[PDB]
């Protein structure tokens, strides 16, 4: 069934690969040649975790747990039970999650669209990646990636994290933190004030653009404007998991000790560091 | 209050996470049926209603009322497309694609589309025409960046297309909304700012091939563009990336 | 005694593969 | 490549733009501010004009009191040397009364007497402010959504320092004013009740987090995708929709198998954002006052495994 | 002719499983380059402990 | 009971059949893994056992 | 009706219908009893 | 009825074609099974 | 029985093939990966156990 | 076979083709990674 | 039906060129099969 | 001995693509 | 079209590589049956010395 | 390269490219078997 | 450090192909 504005867009073309092969929609889905792709791996992957939870043996979705080989196994293949899923799994993800890209990329082909979704769903993916290959793979173990299970994927961060003492104290990750903050208080703002002028007192007319402005120059004497708020929320939302990725790329391969004794740099500057007083004199 | 259980391992934070779980739910319907107010009831593709209209019913209607007296706008509501569209179908069944019959750029369908927007100017919070060519609001001129004014139009093709002759604006977001370009038959276009790119030595429209620059939709008053023509500009211009050949 | 039972086994149903597909010739010569 | 509408490629300056006038008392509103062409290359370049009136003056006026009274502690700590200031800033600490004195006013100037009166200024000023959210858009004749957003980040703040530390029964509960000691702070509460992972309104609150980026991701990203047909103008979307709109709306549609609107993805935007801290507040309310460690909660409630 | 009919079949087959082969072997050199500068830092030294129970 | 037939005239056959196909396929998923989690039940390491297959 | 179907539209496609799910859950019988035969499960 | 555009003997002809395919599948599939089975049986 | 033809009446065969297509791929690979997971059935590994590999 | 060209009537053999050269390569990746993951088949440890 | 545009005449003929390289492809992979199986079989 | 079968079975099979081949010569010879 | 003089001078080269790849493989074939057969006899058992002084 | 395109008019690339193709391919076995005769660099002894 | 020099060395090498490639697409564009 279609959107009543919909058909005038349902034309042929915009694929990538495989021309009218798979040119068609699906209910509201269009396929296309990564649409198959996508479900293939998607359906692929969680079934090897359904299969994961038999091997376990249990049935409590929130116990279920697929762990990486251990670190005995290197970079190397493991068993399917102890470990090989794992790896299986974490190829359909990859599949999955470029395939969906690819895909995005052929409906804003086909739409006329920008490519920006797709773009910023690419950092998102490299985050994953830093996170299950390219870390793991500076490390030397695919054990250093997270396990595929709602809690005991928690445990990893938590063991991770405090190998390195409080892990606030990375400055990588202060900076993601402060651009995650950021997007969320921007979002809320956003949200609100254009709800706010949609939406006005009972009896009154819809507001305009200028009475936005106008609100947040009231407010805060400044006032980004309509296409700075979404250039905004784009690049806080990216620079966050930019950052975040940078945080977890340079931990345990070019720092290994405790973050909070990074810090003692600036303290023991040789202008200040004897100076008596204060906290670190 | 620590360790205190009504029943089972149910304790006070058990309580709270259920009474989420309601209010999520609860939430996630708010949420859809608010979105159900433009582009339904869902329609099969010969344009009658189809039998499947989802598990989510449409909201009551709302009414917006619009500013400077242009009326009321009641959603959800009738809501037919308004004009023809050129496509015919190209199998029996449904979900395949719609071929256009004709030349699509012309006809507007595609990514070529456009809508029945309103056939009057946007306006701004005091009531004045939003956006206005540059020489029509004397206060503005170009304060940073290469001044495209004077410059070359060059097309995908890599042909001189005309040149720029004017910026129009928005005026109270202070903004440069389109480039207007005259042609080799010093009759003038809009192109959509976002679509062109300000090169040193040009300004270069990876969309269009310079003999498609004819084809841009042309305004009916030399000082003011409706959201009607707006629609058909931008539209005719995206258009052009599927649809302009080599 | 499954061996033997299973060898008997999947060689009837290869039987009824048989039928189906020269049934489905038998139809496919537009019938 | 492309134009990616990320900057600006013109700028263009008319007049300052004063603003819309509504029941604005327009005299408590200031002159227009400079313009910056830096941010002009992402944004609008005009600063101001700001409306001050009678709650502006009182929370900025109890905001410089607070942000002072840490000042002049922080500068204290240092022994008054300007070098050591600028050394050990991020590890200066004013800190909340000691246990022993509970919810008593009678801790000592240096044990935590100070924390009381800049904790008292920044009540003031943060509450002070969302009245003067409040009434911005009153005068405006706008909704109140911002001020009732805003509400759910003060739920959080006013619980972290406040609420929790008097149902606690001491304001050794609450946050200290320094930039690693809330750090430290933040780490030891975590500890201290079990791992906080395991809160499940910790677990809500990051999904609404993460939620959040993604949501903007998204939003922001279509936004400029369909910008070339004038989709940031959302208000004449949402009064006459556009083919910008109905792209937006198509991609979504054939990507995911559901779509927004221009109206309706600003509230999954809103309430995506407000949960936040709304689960979040919740979350710590709970902590110490229901439950004092957090994974054995897990492990009798089917999320961890028993021992 | 049917050899050059025989050849088209090919060609489109060698068009799919070469950009296949791309991104493989495109992968397999990005690996690489993260495995390179695993060899250069100081990890064996300083090799963390394993943050899974599995081990 | 003769009338189940107007099923047909409130629900497209298209999305029945298409709707019944997933959920059918599903179930019969979840069956099986249900057995292979039973060790009872679970045929791979009954006839394991049966044929001595290992240690 | 939504559908559109005319009445004996419908009422033939049951019938075919009606011819799977008998076809199907008689090859699910045989199933069943042959694993009862082969492990029972009262 | 047709929701597909099929003529009632495009769909006989259709259909005797795919159901010589699957019964050939099936075939090669029932040996590969007796293969296995006459290998390592699973009953 | 003799109308199940229909069914190319009620779906067009493009995207039944396309379906049918992924479904019987899906299928096989979740089958040999299973028993490549079940030591009784893993091949690779029985041939190593026979031919003293390494085990 | 009697009728299994017809195949090429329903879907476009341009397409097909270059879309099972991609399969083709990919399921012999699979088999190839399958047995390197297999400690008595793993000819690339040395 | 006739969803490509082929003729019937142009699919017989393609199917046999596409049937010719199935069978040339698979006797390879069967010599490969067949070298592995000599130097390490699996069965 | 038993093992050499397998030797054979390969063969049969090549004899299939052998078979296989010729008659995609064949079925359109033009034919 | 160029296209199709690239696809020949592939072709050509393919005749070549694929004529010396089967007399490759085809002798590998033959020293195969040679150590099926070394395999199957009692060879091991009574393994001949050495004939020259080498070793 | 200048002039090097004079060869296709003394020698004729039909016979060179499928004598070129015989080269090719027992130069790579060459190189293959060189590597598997070195301890080192044996793949298949497992 | 100067075992990576190696790998820049094959990078080098392969600019050479794609300089060395688009130049066979030029010297004979028909050109
Ligand atoms: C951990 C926390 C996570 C948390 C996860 C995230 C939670 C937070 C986000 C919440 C998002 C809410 C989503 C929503 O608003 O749904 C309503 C909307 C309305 O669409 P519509 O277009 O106006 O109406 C429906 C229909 O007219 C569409 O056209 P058509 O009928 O021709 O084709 C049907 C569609 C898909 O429809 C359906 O699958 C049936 C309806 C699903 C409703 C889901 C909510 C209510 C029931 C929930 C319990 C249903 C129980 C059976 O296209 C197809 O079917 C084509 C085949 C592809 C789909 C195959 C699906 C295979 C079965 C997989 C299981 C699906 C289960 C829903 O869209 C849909 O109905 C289809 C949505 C498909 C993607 C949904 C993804 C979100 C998660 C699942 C649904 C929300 C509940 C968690
Ligand atoms: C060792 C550390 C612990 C931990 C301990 C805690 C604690 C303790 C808390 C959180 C909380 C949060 N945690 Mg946790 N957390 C950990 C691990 C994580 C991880 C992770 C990847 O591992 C993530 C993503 C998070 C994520 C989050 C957030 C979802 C949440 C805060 C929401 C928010 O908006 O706060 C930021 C927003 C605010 C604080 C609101 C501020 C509003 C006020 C009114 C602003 C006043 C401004 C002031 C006057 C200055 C004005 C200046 C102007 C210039 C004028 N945690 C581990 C397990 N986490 C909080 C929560 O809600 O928990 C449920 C919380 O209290
Ligand atoms: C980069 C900025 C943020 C971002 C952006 C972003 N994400 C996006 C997009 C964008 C712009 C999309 O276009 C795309 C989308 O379609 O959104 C609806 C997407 C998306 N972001 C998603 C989720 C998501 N994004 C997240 C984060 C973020 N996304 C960033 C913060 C997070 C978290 C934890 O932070 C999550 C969970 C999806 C809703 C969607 C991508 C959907 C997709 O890939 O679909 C194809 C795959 C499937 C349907 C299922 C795959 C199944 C697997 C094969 C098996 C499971 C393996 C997995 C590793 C198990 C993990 C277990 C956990 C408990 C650990
Ligand atoms: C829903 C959850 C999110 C949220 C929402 C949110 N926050 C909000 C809002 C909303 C919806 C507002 O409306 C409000 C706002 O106004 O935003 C612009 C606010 C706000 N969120 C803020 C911060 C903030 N939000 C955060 C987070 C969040 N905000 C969540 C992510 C965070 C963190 C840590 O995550 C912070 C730090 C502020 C920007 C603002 C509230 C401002 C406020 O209360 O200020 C009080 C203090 C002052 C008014 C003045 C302080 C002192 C100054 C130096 C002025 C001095 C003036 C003096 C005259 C100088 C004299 C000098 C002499 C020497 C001459
Ligand atoms: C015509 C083509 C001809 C091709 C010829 C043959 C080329 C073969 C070589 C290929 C060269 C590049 C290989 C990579 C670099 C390297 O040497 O690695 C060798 C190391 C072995 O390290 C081992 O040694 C490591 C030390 S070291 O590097 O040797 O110093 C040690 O850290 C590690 O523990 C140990 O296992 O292994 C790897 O790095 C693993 C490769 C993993 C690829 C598959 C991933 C599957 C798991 C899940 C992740 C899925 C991600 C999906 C993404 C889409
Ligand atoms: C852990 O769980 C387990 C794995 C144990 C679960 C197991 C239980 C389970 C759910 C199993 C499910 C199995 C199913 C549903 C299997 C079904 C298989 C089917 C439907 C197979 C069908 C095959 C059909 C084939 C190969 C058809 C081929 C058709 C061909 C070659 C012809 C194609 C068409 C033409 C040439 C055109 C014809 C004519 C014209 C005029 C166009
Ligand atoms: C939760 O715990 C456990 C899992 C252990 C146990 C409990 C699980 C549980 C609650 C199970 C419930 C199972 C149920 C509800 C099963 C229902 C099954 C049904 C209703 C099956 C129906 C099958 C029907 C079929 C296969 C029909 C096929 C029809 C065909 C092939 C023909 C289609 C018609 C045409 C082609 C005609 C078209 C006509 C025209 C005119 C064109
Ligand atoms: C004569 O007619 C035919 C029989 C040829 C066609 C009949 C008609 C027809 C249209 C049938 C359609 C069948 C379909 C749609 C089948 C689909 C099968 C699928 C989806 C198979 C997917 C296989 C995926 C594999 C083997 C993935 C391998 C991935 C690996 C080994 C990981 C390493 C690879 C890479 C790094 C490259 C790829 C990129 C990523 C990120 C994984
Ligand atoms: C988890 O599972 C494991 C990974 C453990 C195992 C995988 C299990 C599984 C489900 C495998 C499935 C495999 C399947 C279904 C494979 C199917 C392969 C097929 C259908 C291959 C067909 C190939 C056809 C070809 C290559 C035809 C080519 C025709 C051509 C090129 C035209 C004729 C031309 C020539 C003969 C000359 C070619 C030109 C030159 C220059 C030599
Ligand atoms: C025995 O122990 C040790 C191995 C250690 C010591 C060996 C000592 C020893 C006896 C070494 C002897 C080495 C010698 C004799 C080396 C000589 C090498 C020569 C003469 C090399 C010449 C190479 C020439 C080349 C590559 C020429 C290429 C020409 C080209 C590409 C052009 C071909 C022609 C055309 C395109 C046609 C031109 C125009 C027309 C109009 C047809
Ligand atoms: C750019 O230059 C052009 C391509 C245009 C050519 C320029 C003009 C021209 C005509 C150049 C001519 C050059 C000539 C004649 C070069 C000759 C080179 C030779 C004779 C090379 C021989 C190489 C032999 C090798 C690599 C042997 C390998 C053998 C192996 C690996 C053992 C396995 C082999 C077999 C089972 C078969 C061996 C053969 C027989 C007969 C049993
Ligand atoms: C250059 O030198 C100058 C002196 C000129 C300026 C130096 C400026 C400077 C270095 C300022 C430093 C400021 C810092 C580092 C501030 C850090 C603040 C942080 C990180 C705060 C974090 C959390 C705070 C929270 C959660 C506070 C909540 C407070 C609440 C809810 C208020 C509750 C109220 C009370 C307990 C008071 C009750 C009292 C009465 C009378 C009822
Ligand atoms: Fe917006």
């Amino acid at each position: 069934a279609l959107l009543s504005f919909e058909r005038k867009y349902r034309v042929p073309g915009g694929t990538l690969v495989g021309g009218n092969l798979f040119d068609f929609w699906v209910g509201p889905f269009y396929v296309g040649f990564f649409g198959v792709a996508t479900f293939f791996f998607a359906a692929l992957g969680i079934i090897l975790i359904a299969w994961s939870a038999v091997l376990q043996g249990t049935w409590n979705p929130q116990l279920i747990s697929v762990y990486p080989p251990a670190l005995e196994y290197g970079l190397g293949g493991a068993p399917l039970a102890k470990g090989g899923l794992w790896q299986i799994i974490t190829i359909c993800a990859t599949g999955a999650f470029v395939s969906w890209a690819l895909r995005e990329v052929e409906i804003c082909r086909k739409l006329g669209i920008g490519y920006h979704i797709p773009f910023a769903f690419a950092f998102a993916i490299l985050a994953y990646l830093t996170l299950v290959l390219f870390r793991p793979v500076m490390m030397g173990a695919w054990g250093y990636a997270f396990p595929y299970g709602i809690w005991t994927h928690l445990d990893w961060v938590s063991n991770t994290g405090y190998t390195y003492g409080n892990f606030h104290y990375n400055p990588a990750h202060m900076i993601a933190i402060s651009f995650f903050f950021t997007n969320a208080l921007a979002l809320a703002l956003h949200g609100a004030l254009v709800l706010s002028a949609a939406n006005p007192e009972k009896g009154k007319e819809m507001r305009t653009p200028d009475h936005e402005d106008t609100f947040f120059r009231d407010l805060v004497g400044y006032s980004i404007g309509t296409l700075g708020i979404h250039r905004l929320g784009l690049l806080l939302s990216l620079s966050a998991v930019f950052f975040s990725a940078l945080c977890m790329i340079i931990t345990g391969t070019i720092w290994f000790d405790q973050w909070v004794d990074w810090w003692q740099w600036w303290v023991k500057l040789p202008w200040w560091a004897n100076i008596p007083g204060g906290i670190n004199g | 209050m620590v360790g205190v259980t009504a029943f089972g391992n149910f304790d006070l934070a058990s309580l709270a996470i259920y009474s989420f779980w309601i209010f999520l739910a609860g939430l996630i319907y708010y949420l859809q049926t608010e979105n159900m107010r433009e582009g339904y009831p869902l329609e099969n593709e010969d344009g009658t209603p189809a039998a499947n209209q989802g598990p989510f019913p449409l909201p009551k209607p709302k009414t917006f009322i619009l500013p400077h007296g242009r009326g009321t706008l009641t959603v959800p509501g009738p809501e037919s497309e308004d004009r023809p569209i050129a496509l015919a179908r190209t199998a029996v069944s449904e979900g395949f694609p719609h071929a256009p019959t004709g030349d699509p750029m012309k006809d507007g369908v595609g990514p070529a589309s456009w809508v029945a927007r309103r056939d009057l100017p946007e306006l701004d919070g005091h009531g004045h025409n939003k956006i206005k060519p540059m020489k029509a609001a004397a206060g503005f001129h170009v304060s940073a960046g290469k001044n495209p004014i004077g410059l070359p139009v060059r097309g995908c093709d890599l042909e001189i297309a005309g040149k720029v002759v004017d910026i129009w604006v928005d005026i109270p977001e202070q903004m440069a909304r389109f480039l207007e370009v005259e042609l080799k038959d010093g009759s003038t276009r809009l192109l959509p700012m976002q679509m062109v790119k300000v090169q040193s030595n040009r300004v270069h429209v990876n969309a269009l091939s310079s003999d498609l620059f004819a084809g841009i939709p042309t305004i009916k008053s030399p000082t003011e563009v409706t959201l009607l023509e707006e629609d058909k500009i931008c539209g005719y211009v995206a258009g052009g990336l599927m649809y302009a050949a080599p | 005694m499954a061996y033997m039972f299973g060898i008997i086994v999947f060689l009837a149903m290869l039987a009824v593969c048989w039928f189906g597909f020269m049934a489905a010739e038998r139809q496919a010569g537009r019938l | 490549a492309e134009y990616q509408n990320i900057f600006s490629q013109v700028q263009v300056r008319g007049p300052a733009d004063l603003g819309m006038t509504e029941d604005v008392n327009l005299a408590n509103r200031s002159g227009v501010g400079p313009f910056s062409t830096l941010l002009g290359w992402f944004g609008n370049a005009q600063l101001g004009p700001i409306y001050l009136g009678s709650l502006g003056v009182l929370s900025l006026f109890s905001g410089l009191m607070w942000f002072f009274t840490i000042g002049i502690w922080f500068w204290y700590q240092a022994g008054w040397n300007p070098a050591v200031f600028l050394r050990d800033l991020f590890f200066f600490s004013l800190e909340p009364p000691a246990p022993e004195y509970g919810l008593s006013f009678a801790a000592p100037l240096k044990e935590g007497g100070l924390w009381l009166i800049a904790s008292f200024f920044m009540f003031v000023a943060v509450w002070s402010w969302w009245g003067r959210t409040y009434l911005r858009a009153q005068a405006l004749g706008m909704g109140k959504h911002t001020a009732w957003a805003f509400l759910s980040a003060i739920w959080l703040w006013m619980v972290l320092g406040f609420i929790r530390p008097i149902l606690m029964g001491s304001w050794s509960e609450a946050v200290p004013y320094g930039i690693f000691s809330h750090l430290d702070w933040t780490n030891n509460f975590s500890l201290v009740h079990g791992n906080l992972f395991y809160n499940p309104f910790h677990g809500l609150s990051i999904a609404f987090l993460y939620g959040s980026a993604l949501l903007f991701a998204m939003h922001g990203a279509t936004i400029l995708a369909v910008s070339r047909f004038g989709g940031e103008r959302e208000l004449e979307q949402i009064a006459d929709r556009g083919t910008a709109a109905e792209r937006a709306a198509l991609f979504w549609r054939w990507t995911m198998g559901f779509n927004a609107t221009m109206e309706g993805i600003h509230r999954w935007a809103i309430w995506m954002a407000v949960l936040v801290t709304l689960t979040g507040g919740i979350g710590i309310l709970l902590s110490g006052t229901v439950v004092d460690n957090w994974y054995v909660w897990g492990q009798n409630h089917g999320m961890a495994p028993l021992n | 002719p049917k050899t050059n009919l025989r050849l088209w079949v090919a060609f489109q087959m060698m068009k799919g499983a070469g950009w296949a082969g791309g991104v493989f072997f495109g992968t397999l050199l990005l690996i690489g380059f993260f495995r390179v500068v695993g060899r250069m830092l100081p990890i064996q030294e300083n090799q963390a402990p394993a943050p899974n129970i599995t081990g | 009971m003769s009338k189940f037939y107007k099923i047909w005239m409130i629900f497209d056959p298209r999305r029945v059949f298409v709707a019944q196909g997933v959920f059918l396929f599903l179930l019969a998923v979840m069956i099986h893994l249900i057995l292979l989690s039973t060790p009872s039940y679970n045929w791979l390491e009954i006839s394991a056992a049966k044929y001595n297959r290992v240690a | 009706g939504y559908t559109g179907l005319t009445d004996e539209q419908a009422q033939e496609l049951h019938s075919v219908y009606m011819s799977g799910l008998w076809l199907f859950s008689a090859v699910a019988i045989v199933a069943h009893l042959a694993v009862y035969i082969w492990r029972p499960w009262f």
